[PDB]
């Protein structure tokens, strides 16, 4: 039952020397070679440390590593702390005919304060209503921070069942976008007066109103 | 248990009374497990330390 | 330089069989060590298998013991991996690992890998709804366009517009979870309103687990 | 995922001071109190160390404990190493509204050197064979040490399937006794020549032979 | 001085319900902490539950989360433990733990406990075979006697000879595990060979889960 213990989020510091500790419990990690691996999220991983003291060709000499046997831990130290891409690192050893990997150690952090949210509505068409399914999506985008609440207002009573909202996502505009889906029936669509979807932000409230008459 | 004592720097019964390695050792150490060959059903008692 | 190419996934199956192959070049195949490594999406790395330079000795983790098998050949410089009786845990990205001297020096080699996902109880057909906003004013997020994908399992869905002819202004909203644990998403493209009748718009929806490719024309109401 | 790492077999020594190390991985064990517990196999457990530095009333002064914050390990020291009964010990901490226990650390070892084994055979009777089952038990007793192998020999080929052997047990004669069971069929019982069950010991081999003729 | 008495087990059942009760005396029930601790036979210690001096707060390990419940009362000084939808791992002995100040000082209290085992496999009667060695020479382990117990589940079996009239020389071999995980044992008694026809030897076999009491005479062949 050989395993390796390491933290999950360290080295959150600008431009100085920090250390990362990898330790084991079942056996001594100094008996066999231990290595340090890095992966880019969304692409292939690489290796920074092999043979517990050496570096690959082309890898900068900013990285440094050491082994202590008193606490039975492996230390990886980074000196430059440059604009290197965000990544997480693992710790690998070898007990007997098997390989063990570390949990992972995330390392990510090495103009207008207010943005007007754009809200768009897509009412059901004739193609939707002939299939006994009406969809009304309440789309919001370009808001900061991404802490918004989406609710639907009927003619005389707010609804609770049938409203689903997803978490905001990072787009390519330094902003966030979220979507909400509502499932209703045609008999209440023509029995109402004016549908409304309202969104609430920090000191802001935008409301839209439409009519079933088309 | 007494495999890490083979490495130089460590101290113990085997490391200081039976086999000691110099601090400037530039070689390799090979270790493996063999229980069935080195011990029968009754156990082995011809080994001295 | 060493190139590693992996193409063995892209489909779902509960408890069946799947074959994965890794292609290698630029080095001698019958002198070094190779291994196989997988990782869950959003989780850490873990070890799967390893193989000797002649295939005499192969080893696995206790989780996949009994199942799994690996075979090799030095004539055509390729690796074969066969999995049987898969579970829901097996959603992982597999890299064919290559060693240098043994299991002590390190891995140091990782291919780009292939996305592998597994879903049970097969799947059902997606319901595409290319909404056409014929009447809409300006100063909005979307001028006049709409496509909606609903009632599908599982992720992901390849969404294209006009067979990938245009790609500027395409915004695809992430999938939402409904009360039945159901996925739904929409994709919007900003196009001028003067080209509603003078330009054809086809919303392309492809689902690899469902092996369905539906092309629908967007017609104004 | 708070858990405590300790060995399983230590302190196998006569009458001197030996320490036992308990360490954790998820967090520092010095933040909360850690205790040492002992259990008697086959009966109720007790506690030797509570409050990380104290002992209950009636517990001898030989036991003692200490905390090393540098190595993140807890040390339990036993001084006298008396004729205390065979037992194993555990390590307990408290992270947040939950209790965690250790793996366990076993601590056991604090006229005629040769005995002739008596071997007896019970061939199936007419009562057994009319029920379509034949049992042949290979009983051995009064052997020292209890490291023996039981094998069955047919007319021309030793068997491999159908032989079950239990571990030797302590009887009231300062010796051990073991039994082996074999299940066969009547068609091969009359088709053989002479059944044989062999037992091998330290430089000794006792062979018995019977015949199907009754 | 404190008594702790536990009697809540002694039967096998898969996925049902069982009630365990711990009886305590010699102290005030409504001022301290109590807990529940279990251990597998031959394995290590693990924590199950804890309860406040008024029952307002109760907590469990994530393995048994969703199921399990604990209740208490200070009038009759007793603890109640209920668990449902059991699994094969639940073969364990349970001690009702008692605290002093909180979950930091220590347990320091453990009752004798009650052995609790689960088994989906039902009980079955022991096939008794009182072998009679009419022809046997002297200078052996057993002069002339035999009784064999096979095909029974689970342990133990009460084995008696002549309704317990004789007890000297009775040797009962331990049960053996077969290829199907089945128990089998034999018991031998040293008796003179001159009493084969002048003395009635009769073998008593009792199985408590199977409630079968089979009594068979030994007759020489």
């Amino acid at each position: 039952n050989f395993m390796l213990t390491q933290p999950h989020s360290v080295s959150e510091s600008p431009g100085k020397t920090v250390t990362i500790s990898c330790t084991g419990s079942s056996g001594s990690i100094a008996s066999n070679y231990v290595q340090w691996y890095q992966q880019r999220p969304g692409s292939a991983p690489t290796t920074v440390i092999y043979e517990d003291n050496q570096r690959p060709s082309g890898v900068p000499d900013r990285f440094s590593g050491s082994i202590d046997s008193s606490s039975n831990s492996a230390s990886l130290t980074i000196s430059g702390l440059k604009t290197e891409d965000e990544a997480d690192y693992y710790c690998q050893s070898y007990d007997s005919s098997n390989w063990v990997f570390g949990g992972g150690t995330q390392l990510t952090v090495l103009g207008q304060p207010k943005a007007a949210p754009s809200v768009t509505l897509f009412p059901p068409s004739s193609e939707e209503l002939q299939a006994n399914k009406a969809t009304l999506v309440c789309l919001i985008s370009d808001f900061y921070p991404g802490a918004v609440t989406v609710a639907w207002k009927a003619d005389s009573s707010p609804v609770k069942a049938g409203v689903e909202t997803t978490t905001p996502s990072k787009q390519s505009n330094n902003k966030y976008a979220a979507s909400s889906y509502l499932s209703l029936t045609p008999e209440q669509w023509k029995s109402h007066r004016s549908y409304s979807c309202q969104v609430t932000h920090e000191g802001s409230t935008v409301e839209k109103t439409v009519a079933p008459t088309e | 248990d007494e495999v890490r004592q083979i490495a130089p720097g460590q101290t113990g019964k085997i490391a200081d009374y039976n086999y000691k390695l110099p601090d400037d050792f530039t070689g390799c150490v090979i270790a493996w497990n063999s229980n069935n060959l080195d011990s029968k059903v009754g156990g082995n008692y011809n080994y001295l330390y | 330089e060493v190139q590693l190419v992996e193409s063995g996934g892209g489909l779902v199956q509960p408890g069946g069989s799947l074959r994965l192959s890794c292609a290698a070049s630029g080095f001698t195949f019958s002198s070094y060590w190779m291994s196989w490594v997988r990782q869950a999406p959003g989780k850490g790395l873990e070890w799967v298998a390893n193989i000797k330079q002649d295939g005499s000795e192969k080893y696995y983790v206790d989780s996949v013991k009994g199942r799994f098998t690996i075979s090799r050949d030095n004539a055509k410089n390729s690796l074969y991996l066969q999995m049987n009786s898969l579970r829901a845990e097996d959603t992982a990205v597999y890299y064919c690992a290559r060693g240098q001297l043994g299991p002590w020096v390190g891995v140091d080699y990782w291919g780009q890998g292939t996305l592998v996902t597994v879903s049970s109880a097969s799947t059902k057909g997606p319901s595409v709804f290319p909404l056409a906003p014929s009447s809409k004013s300006t100063s909005g997020g979307t001028a006049a366009l709409g496509c909606l994908v609903k009632d599908y399992f599982p992720e992901p869905v390849t969404v294209s517009w006009n067979s990938g002819a245009l790609t500027s202004g395409v915004h695809t909203f992430p999938a939402v979870l409904q009360s039945s644990g159901l996925y739904s998403l929409s994709s919007v493209v900003t196009v001028p309103s003067s080209s509603l009748g003078t330009q054809t718009y086809i919303c392309n929806v492809n689902h690899k687990p469902s092996n369905t490719k539906v092309d629908k024309k967007v017609e104004p109401k």
